[PDB]
């Protein structure tokens, strides 16, 4: 999944599937506006 | 014991990086920002 262009951000906070190993993962899914996706990160207020 | 205890506990600190643990900033941080990270953290731990 994560070998595609066709997605746009893979930003996860390579390294980034070397630190997938925890917990119950989940797939949060929801429709943002494309200012909102700056706002899909840690912190954002 | 009070040096050693002194010189155990200063591991645990952050000197102001982000982890105090190597495996969290190589294993999640890219390698060129691994590398600053890395970097202090050596030097924090020698001059204690």
């Amino acid at each position: 999944l994560y070998n595609s262009t066709f997605f746009s951000t893979f930003k996860c906070y390579a390294t980034k599937l070397n630190d997938l190993c925890f917990s119950n993962v989940y797939a949060d899914s929801f429709v943002v506006k494309g200012d909102d996706v700056r706002q899909i990160a840690p912190g954002q207020t | 014991a009070q040096a050693l205890n002194t010189l155990v506990k200063q591991l645990s600190s952050n000197f102001g990086a982000i982890s105090s643990v190597l495996n969290d900033i190589l294993s999640r941080l890219d390698p060129p920002e691994a590398e600053v990270q890395i970097d202090r953290l050596i030097t924090g731990r020698l001059q204690s």
